[PDB]
């Protein structure tokens, strides 16, 4: 996963879940995307599947 | 099964928008972010009770899709829960909706705006769509929209959440009926 065309405004709301490493189950990519530019950039990805 | 219930296909879990049919046959309407590039549909996360097969898919541009059933035992319920829906409408600003889906259940709230155009980006932009101030969740795509007993759209996709709020648009399910020839019932 790349985080760097975000933010986006809007996502779409499918189920593919991904560990951040807030401990934070992320629904999909875009929303987990999302979540790291509000941080920042200190959100990163512990590993695939819910967490 | 029934509308807003969990639908789970190759790549991960979506929710059944609406039942509808064609003469005898029997599908359900999902979002086409879904359909797309999905053949079979569980309705399990274990993948072992099949609903059917991918008979349509909208996406980008509109955010409709079609899967037909294959499953003859399975019930499936002209409802949205236990919501009785008889008839599909189109939406207005300031009309009072209710979505469900498979993750967050049940929310309601208003219609803002229409004809929204939403970009996902890499290209995936679609348009006329049905804004409101109602959230919703990964999970929660493809479930429906509705007023009363009137069908009214299938989620797309926005932006918040439930805990703090949000902002949801709705594919106008009309335009689905029409191009697949099936209704609600």
């Amino acid at each position: 996963v790349d985080c760097s065309e975000y933010p986006k405004p809007a996502c779409t709301q499918e189920y593919r879940p991904l560990c951040g490493s807030d401990n934070k189950t992320y629904g999909n990519k875009c929303n987990f995307c999302n979540a790291v530019v509000e941080s920042n950039g200190t959100l990163t990805l512990s590993h695939f599947g819910k967490c | 099964i029934s509308g807003g219930d969990a639908i789970y296909s190759s790549t991960g879990r979506c929710s059944l928008g609406f039942n509808v049919r064609s003469g005898s046959t029997y599908y359900f309407l999902t979002a086409g972010h879904c359909t797309d590039g999905a053949t079979t549909w569980w309705a399990n996360s274990a993948r072992t009770t099949v609903l059917g097969t991918t008979s349509g898919s909208s996406f980008p541009n509109n955010d409709y899709g079609i899967v037909r059933y294959t499953n003859t035992t399975i019930p499936k319920d002209g409802t949205v829960g236990g919501q009785d829906i008889t008839s599909a409408a189109n939406a207005t600003v300031g009309m009072a909706v209710t979505r469900r889906g498979s993750t967050t259940g049940t929310h309601s709230g208003s219609v803002t705006a229409l004809n929204a155009t939403v970009n996902y980006g890499g290209g995936d932009v679609v348009y006329g769509m049905i804004r409101t101030n109602v959230c919703a969740e990964p999970g929660d795509s493809g479930g429906p929209l509705y007023s009363g007993t009137r069908a009214i759209g299938l989620t797309s996709g926005g932006s918040g959440n439930c805990s703090s709020g949000g902002t949801t648009f709705f594919q106008p399910v009309t335009e689905a009926l029409s191009a697949y020839g099936v209704s609600v019932y």
